[PDB]
């Protein structure tokens, strides 16, 4: 499924770049996999919660 | 700075501090200005912005609308409500795309009349929450401008599991046009303009209803013109007629309780500025 990909190409672009720009385009992708009960979902979530907290993006 | 605060209430209520925080963030995304807000200020931002968000997932009814309490009756206008800032923060936090086009399906299904006008069957306890929609006079023209609006806000979110969506919108679009010249009130015609902008003799009137060609306003609550005047400018955007966009803006910058519509709009409006022009 692309949309996981693109959520997936969104997320890792933001764990390494860390801004407000890429956060935006992260929550968003991730966001856009309308599947809820996807594990790549939450997964990924996870993964955007984890940047949130411990840093101060752009 | 005034604008972060913490969301709490019923289904209603707890919308009105949500929406200050979500959009003050939203602006300072737009015009990326965190560094000159606080930069340290956006996560405690967003934090809370997750609160109210899920605080309101409890005031979802099984049909998916909204509602001040899951035993009150559902309301279309808090319904598309929830929806335009929850598309609007697709972008903030995570957001359950069934939950909204849960909502959205719902605002069709059921409170779009078959000619196109969607109807308000159980009204919100906190009126002054809606901006200038509660100005009775011309109710079908504005309450169908903002449902519309907040599902076009909604369509890149929805626009794949909504198969309505799409006749809804056509079917709404008309009614506001077939009934555009025929309007006095410059904030239905500020809010509908919008409305129809997002999709010659229209745009003329869309022009000249604007005292002084810089605001949109009308003989009342100025707070009303504010929003009124930020629909219109975000009419401008969507043309790109960027001509007579920055006296109208120039009047914004020079322009709580009851302010729910105008912080949320007026600073959307000033956001889709900075990243349109």
């Amino acid at each position: 499924n692309k949309k996981v990909v693109d959520a997936q190409k969104a997320v890792e672009l933001f764990k390494r770049t860390r801004t407000v720009a890429t956060h935006r385009k992260a929550q968003r992708a991730v966001n856009l996999i309308h599947f809820q009960h996807s594990y790549e979902k939450k997964k990924l979530q996870r993964q955007i919660d984890l940047v949130l907290k411990y840093n101060t993006l752009k | 700075k005034h604008l972060i605060v913490t969301p709490s209430g019923a289904g209603e209520q707890n919308m009105i501090g949500m929406t200050p925080t979500v959009i003050a963030v939203h602006y300072l995304d737009e015009t990326e200005q965190w560094e000159k807000f606080g930069l340290e200020k956006r996560q405690g931002a967003l934090e809370l912005i997750k609160k109210g968000y899920t605080q309101q997932l409890a005031f979802r009814q099984p049909s998916s609308a909204f509602a001040a309490f899951v035993k009150r009756a559902p309301s279309t206008w808090l319904t598309a409500y929830v929806v335009k800032v929850f598309s609007l923060a697709v972008n903030l936090i995570a957001i359950d795309s069934q939950v909204l086009c849960g909502a959205v399906k719902w605002l069709i299904l059921e409170k779009q009349k078959p000619d196109g006008v969607f109807q308000e069957d159980a009204p919100v306890i906190h009126q002054e929450m809606i901006g200038g929609l509660r100005n009775n006079n011309e109710k079908d023209m504005a309450l169908t401008a903002f449902v519309l609006i907040s599902l076009q806000e909604a369509k890149d979110i929805c626009e794949e599991q909504v198969n309505s969506l799409p006749g809804s919108i056509t079917k709404a679009g008309d009614f506001l046009e077939a009934n555009y010249m025929n309007l006095q009130r410059s904030y239905t015609v500020a809010i509908a303009g919008y409305a129809l902008a997002q999709m010659g003799p229209l745009l003329n009137k869309f022009l000249t209803t604007a005292k002084d060609k810089n605001r949109w306003e009308d003989p009342g609550k100025q707070l009303y013109n504010v929003e009124a005047t930020s629909y219109a400018l975000l009419a401008l955007l969507q043309l790109k007629d960027f001509d007579f966009v920055p006296p109208v803006v120039r009047w914004l910058n020079e322009q709580g309780y009851g302010s729910t519509q105008a912080t949320f709009m007026v600073f959307q409006a000033l956001a889709q500025y900075q990243k349109d022009a």
